[PDB]
RNA sequence: UGGCGGUAGCGU
């Protein structure tokens, strides 16, 4: 359900960095097991991460900033196991 | 056979050796897929001899290029025959005409 | 606005394959559309029955050629595609064809069980050109619809292959040219109804007043879908 | 339950292989190209999807842009495999994306051919042909006089 | 030559008939050019090239 | 399997609007698809049934290439407006209605004099526009039962009307559709993937349900093909 | 389930 990735391209900008985040979020959603937001109408995970990036809900600077939370909250969970 | 032709597909069918070109003239006397006899006339048996001439056709061999060389009878038996008439025809030939 | 009913009012039977059949009244939409459709369904969907698989006495492969016939295999089998034949009452037919001297080989000379009808008689198979060379061969008859390619059928390999059993593809369709032009028709005094001409060129294994009613039955069962809808 | 089995159901052709197959081309681009590859053009990515027959089916509009005739000319074909390439294929071997030409900036896709011929038989007026002086509210009953 | 040869076999000297589509049983506008060419088949089949 | 035909079991049904509407329809038959997106475009366009508009009356008004003053709008324009109405009629074939209205603003087709059998689907649709006071319009619309599309050169001289003063003639759309088309696209089943999906996406004038017109189209075939049945 | 050169031909 995509043919069109000029809105997405304007969105993230440079054309390049935006195939980087994709394929970060794919990544995500394939082996990392995460949770995709929005609606999956039978689509693999390639075009969940197109249309994330379309819906303005992931770019990189939400990424990282995921990313450093959910590391910060783990190792704070896991210095709270050992202890 | 081609409904347009140049007229040429006659001598090219003859000069080329897919047909099999009757040496002298006589009556059939045996037809087949595979062999054609022929009893040549009077005025053409060389002293001493059987006047039969047996032709043997070439039946599903291989080209140099793996397609079909195939050669089917045109004549029927006790049709007439002269010496230059065609037999059997080859590959791509139709009644001794190029038929491509 | 209470649409009148057409009706096949005569059929005419020129030769044994050749036939005209006329459909009136009609109103001045109908006619065309339906025209359109039973010629499409006629040449398309009609069944009939052909000669698939055949077995010679004395030929391993169809790529051979037998003494006493001036025809190879190939000839034979492409003779024994055109043939026309009728069943009527049973899917699978067997029939053995067994001829000896010098002649032309026919269909009339194949064995008839009675159930059996030859269309064509006239119909050459082969040639005998010896008359010590004999020719027996076996073919199958079977009903279908369409054509039907013999790899298709080389595909089913559950009994294997019996070396010597030549496959032939079926060309189902028992009818080759179909037309139709519709007309002006003379009822009661309305000048808009018109009659529909069908001019159908078959094989003469199938009646025109049959095939009309199968082509009909099957356009509507098509369109019993269409009338349920949701 | 093992890859012995799965190649044994592949060479068997189920229809369940078939019901796989079509799952997994469902949005997986292929790389479509010509052996004289001159311009930047010459390789585009298609999303897939199943045919019957023996050759390739490919895109009127897109043939210009490949210069390749269908008259006997072989298209070759790859398949990329991670992410970051299906990625590239929906990003940039994109033939949507792929509009101006590199070299002047003029469209590469153009119509041409029966197309255009199509466009001028739709488009010549005659003066004394059926249905002159009529007078229509919308294309919908233009299209309904006309069939 | 052409032309009497088509008046002898009493079909059109234009060379051009009207057909009719197969498909939706329409009648074509323009009459289109028909009749029997000779056509070959070249040694690039298909089967031995994918 | 000769008899046996395949059945499309997933009708699918999209309203975009009250009157735009897509089916889906699949698997189909080979060549079956054409054939009957064919024949229902036909029946559909040419042959139903309807109620509309046939000529119209205005006082002051002689001829369509004439003016009235008050009203911006063209007598053309005017017709063509009369032709967009759509009206359904129960009681009888042929209605006489009187349309007057006087003032400033927009005459819509709620202003038309409502009979218990005439209704009118769609109030808001706009006839004219009345620029002024004291100008007033009246008209004396005929709408008949029809089939069709007849357009007003057919009956410019064959109806015979003698030219009634101020009796302009306009075209009938009986037929409630406004555009169908239909495609066919290939859909798979089992191994065989050469089978036929049709896709028509078809448009009404609100007098009835899109489905309702196409299930009427139906049924006007399947009883039209009831003599040739079995 | 073994490919290395050479020769000729084919499509751009
Ligand atoms: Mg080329």
């Amino acid at each position: 359900a995509r043919v069109t990735v000029q809105d997405a391209v304007e969105k993230i900008g440079n054309r390049f960095d935006l195939v980087l985040v994709a394929a970060r979020r794919a990544r995500q959603m394939q082996v990392g097991g995460k949770d995709p937001l929005v609606p999956e109408e039978n689509d693999k995970t390639t075009v969940i991460a197109l249309r994330e990036i379309e819906e303005g809900l992931i770019n990189n600077q939400i990424l990282d900033v995921r990313e450093r939370q959910e590391q910060q909250e783990q190792e704070a969970a896991e210095l709270q196991a050992v202890t | 056979k081609p409904l347009v032709g140049t007229g040429m597909e006659r001598a090219v069918a003859v000069d080329s050796g897919v047909t099999a070109v009757a040496k002298r003239g006589g009556v059939v006397q045996y037809v087949d897929a595979s062999r054609i006899v022929i009893k040549v006339n009077e005025d053409e048996m060389y002293p001493g001899e059987a006047g039969i001439d047996i032709y043997n056709l070439t039946k599903y061999t291989r080209s140099n290029q793996n397609t079909c060389i195939n050669q089917m009878p045109c004549v029927s038996l006790g049709e007439p025959v002269e010496r230059g008439d065609v037999l059997a025809d080859g590959p791509s030939t139709d009644l001794g005409e190029l038929a491509l | 606005t209470e649409f009148l009913k057409p009706r096949l009012v005569d059929i005419e039977q020129v030769s044994s394959t050749h036939a005209k059949v006329t459909l009136e009244p009609l109103e001045r939409g109908f006619g065309h559309t339906l025209g359109n459709a039973l010629r499409r369904i006629l040449l398309s969907s009609m069944p009939g029955c052909a000669v698939t698989e055949v077995e010679i006495d004395g030929v391993l492969h169809e790529y051979s050629t037998k003494e006493g016939v001036q025809e190879d295999i190939l000839e034979i089998l492409l003779n024994l595609k055109g043939l026309a034949v009728r069943v009527q009452g049973k899917d699978e037919v067997i029939l053995t064809l067994n001829k000896s001297g010098i002649g032309p080989v026919t269909a009339a000379d194949i064995t008839h069980d009675g159930d059996v009808e030859i269309v064509k008689p006239q119909h050459v198979i082969c040639h005998l050109t010896d008359e010590n060379a004999s020719i027996s061969m076996r073919i199958k008859v079977q009903r279908g619809r369409g054509y039907v390619p013999a790899s298709t059928r080389i595909h089913s390999e559950e009994d294997e292959r019996p070396i010597g059993r030549l496959l032939v593809d079926a060309c189902y369709s028992p009818v080759e040219r179909i037309a139709y032009n519709v007309e002006a028709a003379r009822v009661e005094q309305r000048t808009d109804l018109d009659k529909l001409v069908i001019e159908m060129e078959t094989n003469g294994t199938i009646d025109p007043e049959e095939a009309i009613r199968r082509a009909a039955t099957i356009l509507a069962e098509q369109l019993e879908a269409f009338v349920d809808l949701r | 339950t093992t890859i012995k089995a799965a190649k044994k159901m592949v060479e068997r052709e189920e229809a369940v292989v078939w019901d796989i197959l079509d799952e997994v081309i469902r949005e997986h681009p292929v790389l479509l190209n010509r052996a004289p590859t001159l311009h930047r053009l010459g390789i585009q990515a298609f999303e897939p999807v199943l045919i019957e027959g023996k050759a390739i089916q490919l895109h009127p509009l897109v043939c210009a842009a490949y210069n390749a005739d269908f008259d006997g000319d072989q298209m070759a074909v790859h398949v990329p495999l991670t992410l970051e390439a299906q990625l590239e294929a929906r990003a940039l071997m994109m033939s949507t994306n792929n509009i101006l030409s590199p070299a002047n900036g003029e469209p590469i896709i153009v119509p041409s051919q029966d197309v255009v011929l199509g466009l001028y038989y739709m488009t010549r007026d005659c003066v004394n042909a059926k249905g002159e002086g009529m007078v229509l509210t919308g294309p919908k009953e233009a299209e309904r006089l006309y069939r | 030559e052409i032309k009497e040869l088509l008046k002898l076999g009493d079909l059109p000297t234009s060379g051009q008939i009207r057909l009719y589509d197969g498909r939706t049983g329409e009648q074509f506008e323009r009459p289109v050019t028909v009749g029997y060419m000779y056509m070959l088949k070249l040694n690039h089949l298909v089967d031995d090239k994918m």
